[PDB]
Parts: C-alpha cells; sequence; structure tokens
C-alpha cells in the first residue's frame, strides 16, 4: 500500500488533499467493495470495505478522507519456553514446571467415497497462547518450544473503532477517536481534512513492554531477524500495563507514533521514520517504529513530493499511473554501462538491447526490458557488496544507488547475474514484439484485460503482484480500491476505481465493468452528494424492508 | 413499527449508495447489495472461518489464503470456537449488534429470492442463510492477519517430541 495526505502548505487550493492506494488481494476473504453509507443527520460516509464488515474501511466524508497502509509493528509476540527437563510437555516459569493445557478440536472430512469422517486434533497452549513450530528454526525438542501471544485476540473493539471513523468530522476528530479506543489491529492511518490538516498516525494494537526490560527480555538471535520474540521463563517478561491502554499489555496512544503536519505525510509501508523527513519519527521501542532503510516505493514518493511546488490532484494520481519502474533509477545507468562495455558478448546482446530500448515502466506498452529488468534484480539482489553507493542513514532517501563496476568481483558477478537473467527469460515462452500488457492479465471468464503496473518491490508505485500461469501472468493483487480525494467548496470530490471491479461473480455486470477502465488507467467520479448520485445516467433505486 | 428497512440506490458500475434510519435498516442495505455481487464469495469465506472446508472439499483442497483444508480447518475450529463467539458479542456495542443483525438479514434476503442472474453458485449446499456469528467469524479471521493468522500452519504443527535422538 500507498498513502499520501497533503494539506494546505502543499496543496494547489490550500485545502486537503488524500491519495489512497491500497495493496490487497484480488480475490477472497481481503477483496474490497465499494459502498457509500448514509443515517440521515448522523452518518455519512463512502469508500471499500472488506466482505463481511458493515462499516467502511477506506474512505471519505462531508470534510475528511482516510486510509490505510499495512505497518511494520508487531501485533504478537513469541515467547520462547524453557521446557521442564523431565517433562516436555511442561514449562518453567520462575523456575516452576507448569502443564500445557491441551484443547481438541474435531474437524469432519469429506472422504473419497462421499462421506465424512471426523479427524480430532489436539491444540497446545501456554499461558501466553498456542504452541507453533517452524521446522528447523522453531523447534518443540525436549529443551524448548514457543508460544504465540497475538494482541488482537482481545481486541473485540476492532468494528466499533471503524464505525467510530465513519462518523468523524475532521483530523483531530478522527484522532481523538482512534487514541480513545485503539482498536485498530495492523495499519497505519493517514487523513486529510478540509481544513488542510494531514495526519499519519501507527495507531494500532501493539504488545507493551515497559524500555527497561527490553534487553533482558528480547531473544537476541530472532529480533535480529526482525521476530518479535520473548523469553517465556521469566515472569517479569510478561506484557506491561498501563492503566491509559484500552486494553491490557498494549501499548498506550501517547507511545505511538503520530505526525500531524499541514505539508505532507506519506507511507508506503515502512516505519514511521520518514513519514516525512522534516520531521523524523525516532525514539520509539523497537516493537513499534525502527529506523530500516526505506523500500524503492517510499523512496520514489518522498522523490516527487519534497520540495516547494504546490502538488496538484493530478500529480499525485499521474504518481500511480505512471507505473515508473523506480529501482531502475539505482542500477539501471550503470547495468547499461556495463552492456556498452561488452559487446560482441552475443549472450548479453538480446537483454542489452531491450534494456535499452525499455521506458523504464510497467506500463501496458513497456518493452520486454522491463522482463529482463525484473529477472537481473532478482539476482543482484542477492549479491555482496555490489551497490557503488550503499545505505547511508545520513542520507537515507540517497542510498544505496549504483553498482560498483569499479571492483572487478562485482563487475563479474553483475554481468553473470546479467547472463543468467537473460537466460532464464528467453528460455521462457515469451515472443517476438510481445510487450508488458500482452503478459500481465486478468482472466474473466473465457476472456483476458492486460493489466499495467508492476511488483512493488522494483519500486513500482501502482504494485501489482502476478503468478505465471500458463501463457500468462495471472495478476493476484496490488492495487485495488483507489480514491483520490479533494474538498472543493460544492462538497468532497473523490476519483478512483476499484481496479478487479464489484463483483466476483462471472454472471455480474459488474464483473469487468472497472477493470476494463483500470487497463485504460481512465479513473471516474465516486459519486457522493445527492446532486451527483443524481446526475448519474445509471442510476437505479430499490426499497426493501421486513419483519424483525 | 419493525424492524428493518433500507433505500439503496446503485449507481454507474454498480457502487450501492444505502440509506436507512438506523443501523439495523442500514446493515440491511449493506447486507443485500453485497449479497447481490458476492454471495458465493461471502459462502466460501464463510466456510473457511467456520472451519469445514474439509467436510464440503475433501482434504485435497485449499482456502483461498492458500492454506490447505484440513489445517485451515482446524485453525478456524480453534480461532473461532463457540466461547470464543459469545465473549466477543457480548464486548460489542449495540449499534455493532444491530448493524450485524440487519448485515446478516440482507444478505439472507438476497439468498431467498435469488434466481442465478448474478449467483453462480447457487444450488451449492455451502450456499446457505447466514448467522451473526458467522460473520463474527470473518472479523475474527481478519484480526488475527497480523498474528497468529500468519502461524496457522505452524500451530497446526505443534506436537511434542517422541523418543527421538
Ligand atoms: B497495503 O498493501 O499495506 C494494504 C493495506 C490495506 C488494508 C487496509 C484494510 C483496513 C483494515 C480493516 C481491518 C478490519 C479487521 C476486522
Amino acid at each position: 500500500s500507498n498513502a499520501i495526505a497533503v494539506g494546505s502548505e502543499r496543496s494547489a487550493d490550500g485545502k486537503g488533499m488524500l491519495l489512497a492506494n491500497p495493496h490487497f488481494p484480488w480475490n477472497g476473504a481481503m477483496r474490497f467493495y465499494q459502498m457509500h453509507l448514509t443515517i440521515p443527520g448522523r452518518l455519512d460516509v463512502m469508500g471499500a470495505s472488506l466482505p463481511g464488515l458493515p462499516v467502511v474501511n477506506i474512505g471519505f466524508s462531508r470534510h475528511l478522507a482516510w486510509t490505510h497502509t499495512v505497518d511494520t509493528s508487531s501485533h504478537f509476540t513469541l515467547y520462547r519456553l524453557a521446557l521442564d527437563p523431565k517433562d516436555p510437555r511442561r514449562y518453567l516459569v520462575d523456575g516452576r514446571s507448569l502443564p500445557l493445557e491441551e484443547k481438541s478440536v474435531a474437524i469432519e472430512v469429506r472422504g473419497a467415497d462421499g462421506k465424512l469422517s471426523r479427524v480430532e486434533h489436539k491444540v497446545y497452549q501456554s499461558i501466553y497462547g498456542p504452541l507453533v513450530v517452524w521446522p528447523g528454526k522453531l523447534d518443540w525438542n525436549r529443551s524448548e518450544a514457543y508460544a504465540l501471544r497475538d494482541a488482537n485476540l482481545e481486541n473485540t473493539r476492532v468494528l466499533q473503532q471503524w464505525y467510530s471513523i465513519n462518523q468523524a468530522s475532521d483530523v483531530a476528530d478522527l484522532r481523538r477517536r482512534v487514541e480513545a479506543l485503539q482498536g485498530i489491529p495492523w495499519v497505519n492511518t493517514l487523513a486529510a481534512d478540509e481544513q488542510g490538516n494531514a495526519l499519519y498516525m501507527n495507531q494500532s494494537v501493539v504488545p507493551y513492554l515497559k524500555p527497561e526490560l527490553i534487553p533482558a527480555c528480547a531473544i537476541p538471535q530472532l529480533v535480529a531477524e526482525g521476530l518479535p520474540a520473548l523469553q517465556g521463563q521469566d515472569s517479569r517478561c510478561a506484557w506491561s500495563r498501563d492503566p491509559a491502554a484500552a486494553q491490557a499489555g498494549i501499548t498506550p496512544a501517547a507511545q505511538l507514533p503520530v505526525l500531524l503536519r499541514r505539508d505532507f505525510v506519506q507511507n508506503s509501508n515502512d516505519s514511521a521514520w520518514l513519514t516525512n523527513p522534516a520531521s523524523p519519527l525516532q525514539g520509539f521501542s523497537p516493537l513499534v517504529s525502527q529506523e530500516k532503510p526505506i523500500g524503492p516505493r517510499a523512496r520514489y514518493a518522498l522523490s516527487r513530493l519534497q520540495g516547494k511546488q504546490p502538488l496538484e490532484a493530478k500529480t499525485l494520481e499521474e504518481m500511480v499511473t505512471a507505473n515508473h519502474v523506480f529501482s531502475a533509477d539505482q542500477v539501471l545507468p550503470d547495468l547499461l554501462r556495463l552492456c556498452r562495455d561488452n559487446q560482441g558478448e552475443k549472450s548479453l546482446a538480446r537483454a542489452c538491447a531491450a534494456l535499452a530500448q525499455w521506458d523504464r515502466g510497467a506500463n501496458l506498452d513497456s518493452g520486454s526490458g522491463f522482463v529482463y529488468f525484473q529477472r537481473f534484480m532478482q539476482r543482484f539482489a542477492e549479491l555482496d557488496g555490489a551497490w557503488k553507493e550503499p545505505f547511508d542513514a545520513q542520507r537515507p532517501l540517497d542510498t544505496p544507488q549504483g553498482i560498483a563496476l569499479d571492483r572487478p568481483q562485482v563487475a563479474t558477478q553483475v554481468r553473470q547475474a546479467l547472463a543468467d537473467a537473460a537466460a532464464e527469460v528467453e528460455k521462457s515462452g515469451i515472443p517476438d514484439g510481445a510487450r508488458w500488457g500482452d503478459l500481465q492479465v486478468s482472466t474473466r471468464g473465457q476472456e483476458r484485460i492486460a493489466i499495467p503496473g508492476g511488483d512493488g518491490h522494483f519500486g513500482v508505485y501502482n504494485a501489482i503482484q502476478s503468478v505465471r500461469k500458463g501463457d500468462h501472468l495471472e495478476v493476484v493483487g496490488g492495487t485495488s480500491y483507489i480514491q483520490l480525494v479533494t474538498f472543493p467548496e460544492e462538497g468532497p470530490k473523490a476519483r478512483g476505481l476499484l481496479a478487479f471491479s464489484q463483483s466476483s461473480d462471472p454472471r455480474s455486470p459488474h464483473y469487468r465493468d472497472q477493470t476494463e477502465l483500470f487497463s485504460r488507467q481512465q479513473w471516474q467520479t465516486l459519486p457522493f452528494s445527492d446532486r451527483q448520485i443524481d446526475a448519474d445516467p445509471q442510476l437505479q433505486r430499490l426499497s426493501i424492508r421486513e419483519a424483525a | 413499527p419493525t424492524g428493518l428497512a433500507a433505500d439503496i440506490r446503485w449507481t454507474a458500475y454498480g457502487v450501492p449508495h444505502i440509506r436507512a434510519k438506523d443501523e439495523r435498516g442500514l446493515g440491511y442495505g449493506i447486507g443485500y447489495a453485497y449479497a447481490r455481487d458476492n454471495a458465493c464469495l461471502l459462502a466460501e469465506e464463510i466456510v473457511t472461518a467456520r472451519g469445514e472446508r474439509a467436510r464440503y472439499f475433501g482434504s485435497e483442497g485449499k482456502s483461498s489464503a492458500e492454506l490447505d483444508n484440513l489445517p485451515s480447518d482446524i485453525f478456524y475450529a480453534w480461532l473461532n470456537q463457540p466461547e470464543a463467539l459469545q465473549a466477543f458479542w457480548q464486548a460489542q456495542t449495540p449499534a455493532v449488534r444491530q448493524l450485524l443483525e440487519g448485515y446478516a438479514a440482507g444478505f439472507n434476503r438476497f439468498l431467498r429470492e435469488a434466481d442465478g442472474k448474478t449467483t453462480s453458485c447457487l444450488g451449492q449446499p455451502w450456499l446457505r442463510a447466514i448467522a451473526t456469528d458467522d460473520l463474527l467469524r470473518l472479523t475474527r479471521r481478519l484480526l488475527v492477519e497480523g498474528g497468529v493468522g500468519q502461524f496457522a500452519d505452524a500451530l497446526v504443527a505443534a506436537a511434542p517430541p517422541g523418543a527421538e535422538k
């Protein structure tokens, strides 16, 4: 996901503006759905929601627009158990041996004969939660096992939280409502209002440990890999209590990152750190936010956002619709130089030509250079010390950059990486002429629709994830519900699309209508006012009722 | 009088605009509109969250989250135990309870009337009237997506050691 909120100091109209670009599945239990909800006099909100939920999850109202991105905060902790040396189904806390609890569940299974059989399965539980096994990393042997405490299992406030957000008037009200309830499970919140405030909140449900407990309570090996793991044999490593928290054991709102500005805030799934580089967010628990190098989507966004020029709605739209492959900016110039230093290396010839002619985009008509670049990057990722300028914490927006071609070992490995990538590309079934849109598609019944965009890991803001199926790459997730909201005097102006269309059913008139539009990148009005709604020539109305 | 009533307008691309005088009527409109477009999806995902995938589809299949049916079912049977659902419901405000009651009733109204015009799974045994508990099951499934949900396979795999060296 991307989110950008722009405020009065940077918007061309001096008011608030929000771009919402969540990246989520194109099918299943997380498939977004558009709706507008009104209880006249007290609720009027429009946006999109996840299946089964009678609230708007990302949306806008008269004076406010908000959206979410998945955060980097931990929402659970693992606990490493010290097992009773005499019994691997018992574990030690403060030296005292405790029994695991057992909970059996029974499942009916339809057999080959078409009849049901009953299967019973034991789930072992500790005081922290259920045990978990990752063979080869989190084992359950005679010395240790691992339990998992999920902070959101006791978050009964989650539906109330979005219903409250749906009732929020402006950014200040939104902040009060989220901080008061703390019912957001695992996302950041970004928002803008008509008066021109831009808000970022890393306000979610996060396990709380007082700072002085962290060095001794962490499992050093595991947190180094980014697993929130704690010592489960010490009662002092229980999540800390603080009466200000909405739920026992979670981090109070005052200790979670918030940035309220009038220029901009952004997030593309990195931590709170560089939400706006002019005001870095630092000093938080490692369970909350760390100063890690940002990903290419955020680096791309900041490259467009920083400075003093006003931002127009069109500017934000085109950050999505340009389909620029931002990772190429860091490696392609030096890569092309390697190509030029190696003409007559016949194994690199086609790859080098395709890369040279490439528009550096993931557009429908972008050439096969994108495919060559992707496969090369997958291999470049894994090479050691190949950046000319590696990550510099003092220049977190401009590094890493370049290929260290003046180091003979790097030059050798990079050329080989390109040769291998080229070989892989050419033994795939990709024709001559073929453009990216000929390859990446979304299937609709017996037909296909070409889909622009590319993987977010390559720095494409319009992130699209696809998997190989037969002769094509089938889109499975990415850009989904798009909304771009401004606040002219008449009322909120929202523009966007639901990329995969309202209905997942091939029989529906709304199975591929917006998907055709997404292909051509033609966003549309999201009608909100009665006047906008009544102006739609496709308007249909139905009133329904039944007894309770 | 009573009880549930909603006014629905659809604009281009099938976007519904639901108006009601209270949460129960609002939920009614949402459930009906969503069912018109996505009854089969919701029914499938409810089977998943009820831990009934293997019952309807056997052990060889997977959920839309790409988990094997049996491990998925064990995980959701564990997560969505009756006592957990009831504790969750009891902690809900009247407004949220009403939203959910309306949604279930609206989805069910569409199912009663469905003739296949926008529903491809008509006649399947797993396409059935839903209950508020089913919406709680879906909610809790989403709730733990940032936590124990990512360890579903690992939970199912957790068994104590045998006699090994
Ligand atoms: B992105 O790739 O970071 C995707 C973020 C979009 C997901 C936002 C959904 C809003 C959260 C609803 C949770 C409800 C739980 C019951």
